[PDB]
């Protein structure tokens, strides 16, 4: 059931055709629902109103199945527009558009040809094993408000650490990974900690 | 009178002038979309010839018209159902909020299940619920009203304490101030402008939330979109019923009638004609759904889209999820539709500044590594450019790239050695 | 039921994913007979919130999943003329 | 006047005139019976899709 999506596409348009074959054979109110039987029975006067009634029939029938394509046609299209975004946006570069190159980061994409469509492998990035820590909007330090540049401050219960936000990766508090904005007494929820000088030591 | 487009506002645009916020407020915006479709269902044979056994035989001359008419509103009744799937099943698990709403004083009341209603629906998701024989039959949603508020309140749950880190993997619970704190960033707005103004945002949000209730409320015209839905199918039926009123050159528009007169050789053709109107009606009422279905769909597939981008995600796509820099949307249960409250930050109170593109000093030409220098007229500093916040020009926070012969408009400054 | 009576299928109280939508929140599935449930919106989860928490993926995988769009249709083509009158 | 359906006990008022009514659709949906000048609504016989 996996390429459901193309197979219906392709049971549409050949039950769309059979229906219209199948079609042929009602008499629409005609004493033959072939036209040959009528005008090998009857003369012009009376062929005409026979045969009237089998193209007013088979007009319709038609008139009927193109509706339908055209339809179902602008369907194909807005789904081939689809695939020719992502082409673009997850093949040929890299997403920030959630759930639109899969479930999870995005990271890359592989196009694969498939049976009047097209199939995509997505692959993306999908965090794992996270574990509770203790966190705080700032770290308080010499009267100062330290923020993070880029992670986020979390605790372990003893010591506090700065990590990238999607990976757990602990380094010490430093200010070469914080900046500074006021003083202690604006942030709510700050914590005292100490926030290491590389340049003390020297 | 002639239309006005707007009232004329010329920019005070200089080679180096440049204006930046010094404040700014919280907007709250209203989207709404067409999600579904009411189900209609429509018996073709009986729609036509009702329960005479002479019409239904006539009725067979024409082939399956009436098994292509009954499977395209199959179809499209199928499709509804997962018009509404696509854009509200969009979690894996019912998320849960906290017996203690504690978000740093954000206050979700309006949009969060009121416990006190059997419906568990949003004081907003309840406003908007109360402001929205001929063989013709109306079929069930799969998902009941209850079922898509429960959808709704899963996504808000998680979008309210685990971000939108439920969006890609597992939920990872956050503190909102925290989680609010990231999506300022993500507009080019340093963390510490959300924990320095906390109350203030916090405030500006709340307010926000409560005029939206108050705005749908007075306004009855906010859910046209979903109603006009509503009014275009019920027109529809409408048509279609009365369309049975109609003699299509028949004797009677009544085959009742008709086959109590007249005997099979005379009924033939006066059923025939009434055959022929009311079929034709009925292909006229399909084709119109089968058009207006793929509206909806598209509807569907867009709110589908924004309920990843805006509610899953922070959006950068302008104008996508409201109007301003998209902080984060909540999403809300309408009748046949979905409502996005979309959180947007709007830049606020503005002033001249003089800038330049880069500063001068000991022969070097320094730029500055995040922001723009600006100067108040006495003294040059460095500052976010979506928020002012005046800096010393360090060389922390610039970078050195040629010397000053090079940039034009380059200004004299002093660079701070820390 | 809201969508009709149903006859056949045996009514349970167990909630699970939806396999044969009825409607109204009905579905039924075959489980042997076939049986009406009312259908699960997926598992319910509480996320441990608090004003000091943070969850960090220590780990992570690399996943990769299948979409499959349809492009093009069959360009079939009819002959009025010829389908009408041969 | 011929159909099919269910008589029941009408509560529309009729006016001395007036033998049958009508709905939205323009069809029969109640008779003056001509004998007993009872009012009957005339509702269709349960129906449904299977
Ligand atoms: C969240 O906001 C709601 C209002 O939208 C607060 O509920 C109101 O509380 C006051 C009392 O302070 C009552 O007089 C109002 O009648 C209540 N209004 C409604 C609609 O309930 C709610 O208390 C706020 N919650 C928090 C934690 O501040
Ligand atoms: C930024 O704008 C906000 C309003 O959007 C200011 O907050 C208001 O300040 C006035 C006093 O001037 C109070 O009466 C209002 O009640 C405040 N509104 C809110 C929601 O608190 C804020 O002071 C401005 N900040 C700056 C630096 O101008
Ligand atoms: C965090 O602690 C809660 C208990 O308060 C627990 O249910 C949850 O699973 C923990 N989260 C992680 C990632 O261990
Ligand atoms: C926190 O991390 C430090 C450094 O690795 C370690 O020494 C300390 O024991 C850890 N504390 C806890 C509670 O694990
Ligand atoms: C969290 O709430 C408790 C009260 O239960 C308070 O003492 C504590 O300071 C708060 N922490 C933060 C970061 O808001
Ligand atoms: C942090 O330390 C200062 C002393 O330098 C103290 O006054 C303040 O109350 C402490 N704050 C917290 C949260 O411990
Ligand atoms: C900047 O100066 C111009 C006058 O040249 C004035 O019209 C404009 O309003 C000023 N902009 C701001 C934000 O004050
Ligand atoms: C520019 O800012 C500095 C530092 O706050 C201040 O001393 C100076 O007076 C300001 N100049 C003007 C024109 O406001
Ligand atoms: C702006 O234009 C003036 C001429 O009117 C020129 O003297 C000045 O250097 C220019 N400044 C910049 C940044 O281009
Ligand atoms: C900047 O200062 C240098 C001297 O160090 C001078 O030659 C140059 O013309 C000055 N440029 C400007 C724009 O003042
Ligand atoms: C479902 O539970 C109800 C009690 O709430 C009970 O009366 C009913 O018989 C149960 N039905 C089945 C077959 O599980
Ligand atoms: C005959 O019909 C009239 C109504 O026009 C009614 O009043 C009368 O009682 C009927 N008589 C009998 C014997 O049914």
């Amino acid at each position: 059931s996996a390429l459901g999506k193309l197979q219906d596409v392709v049971n549409q348009n050949a039950q769309a055709l059979n229906t219209l074959v199948k079609q042929l054979s009602s008499n629409f109110g005609a004493i033959s629902s072939v036209l040959n039987d009528i005008l090998s029975r009857l003369d012009p006067p009376e062929a005409e109103v026979q045969i009237d009634r089998l193209i007013t029939g088979r007009l319709q029938s038609l008139q009927t199945y193109v509706t339908q394509q055209l339809i179902r046609a602008a369907e194909i299209r807005a789904s081939a527009n689809l695939a020719a975004t992502k082409m673009s946006e997850c093949v040929l570069g890299q997403s920030k558009r959630v759930d639109f190159c899969g479930k999870g980061y995005h990271l890359m994409s592989f196009p694969q040809s498939a049976p009047h469509g097209v199939v995509f492998l997505h692959v993306t990035y999908v965090p794992a094993q996270e574990k509770n820590f203790t966190t705080a909007p700032a770290i308080c330090h010499d009267g100062k408000a330290h923020f993070p540049r880029e992670g986020v401050f979390v605790s372990n219960g003893t010591h506090w650490f700065v990590t990238q936000r999607n990976f757990y990766e602990p380094q010490i508090i430093t200010t070469d990974n914080t900046f500074v904005s006021g003083n202690c007494d604006v942030v709510i929820g700050i914590v005292n900690n100490t926030v290491y000088d590389p340049l003390q030591p020297e | 009178y002639t239309m006005s487009l707007g009232a004329e506002n010329s920019v005070a645009y200089s080679n180096n002038s440049i204006a930046i916020p010094t404040n700014f407020t919280i907007s709250v915006t209203t989207e709404i979309l067409p999600v579904s479709m009411t189900k209609t269902s429509v018996d073709c044979t009986m729609y036509i010839c009702g329960d005479s056994t002479e019409c239904s035989n006539l009725l067979l001359q024409y082939g399956s018209f009436c098994t292509q008419l009954n499977r395209a509103l199959t179809g499209i009744a199928v499709e509804q159902d997962k018009n509404t799937q696509e854009v509200f099943a969009q979690v894996k698990q019912i998320y849960k909020t906290p017996p203690i709403k504690d978000f740093g004083g954000f206050n979700f009341s309006q949009i969060l299940p009121d416990p006190s209603k059997p419906s568990k629906r949003s004081p907003i998701e309840d406003l908007l619920f109360n402001k929205v024989f001929n063989g013709l039959t109306v079929l069930p949603p799969l998902l009941t009203d209850e079922m898509i508020a429960q959808y709704t309140s899963a996504l808000l749950a998680g979008t309210i304490t685990s971000g939108w880190t439920f969006g890609a993997g597992p939920a990872l619970q956050i503190p909102f101030p925290m989680q609010m704190a990231y999506r300022f960033n993500g507009i080019g707005v340093t963390q510490n402008v959300l924990y320095e103004n906390q109350k203030l945002i916090a405030n500006q949000f709340n307010s926000a939330i409560g005029k939206i209730q108050d705005s749908l409320s007075s306004t009855p015209s906010a859910l046209g979109k979903l109603q006009d839905v509503v009014n275009q199918n019920a027109q529809a039926l409408n048509t279609l019923v009365k369309q049975l009123s109609s003699n299509f050159g028949a004797i009677s528009s009544v085959l009742n009638d008709i086959l109590s007169r007249l005997d099979p050789p005379e009924a033939e053709v006066q059923i025939d004609r009434l055959i022929t109107g009311r079929l034709q009606s009925l292909q006229t009422y399909v084709t119109q759904q089968l058009i207006r279905a793929a509206e909806i769909r598209a509807s569907a597939n867009l709110a589908a889209t924004k309920m990843s981008e805006c509610v899953l995600g922070q959006s950068k796509r302008v104008d996508f999820c409201g109007k301003g820099y998209h902080l984060m949307s909540f999403p809300q249960s309408a009748p046949h539709g979905v409502v996005f409250l979309h959180v947007t930050y709007v830049p606020a109170q503005e002033k001249n500044f003089t800038t330049a593109p880069a500063i001068c000093h000991d022969g070097k030409a320094h730029f500055p590594r995040e922001g723009v220098f600006v100067s108040n007229g006495t003294h040059w500093f460095v500052t976010q450019r979506n928020f002012y916040e005046p800096q010393i020009i360090t060389t922390d926070n610039t970078f050195v790239s040629g010397n000053c012969d090079v940039v034009i408009g380059i200004v004299n400054n002093t660079v701070y050695d820390p | 039921t809201r969508a009709g009576c149903l006859i056949g299928a045996e009514h349970v109280n167990n909630s699970y994913e939806c396999d044969i939508p009825i409607g109204a929140g009905i579905c039924a599935s075959y489980q042997q007979s076939i049986i009406a449930y009312t259908m699960s919106l997926g598992a319910e989860n509480s996320v441990a919130y608090s004003n000091n928490s943070i969850a960090i993926p220590t780990n992570f995988t690399i996943s990769v999943t299948t979409e499959i769009l349809p492009v093009s249709m069959t360009k079939t083509s009819v002959d009025c003329t010829m389908y009408i009158c041969g | 006047l011929t159909g099919t359906g269910v008589l029941t006990e009408s509560n529309k008022k009729f006016l001395p005139f007036q033998q049958f009514g009508r709905d939205i659709a323009d069809t029969t949906d109640a008779v003056r019976d001509p004998q007993t000048l009872e009012i009957l609504d005339i509702t269709p016989c349960s129906f449904g899709g299977v």
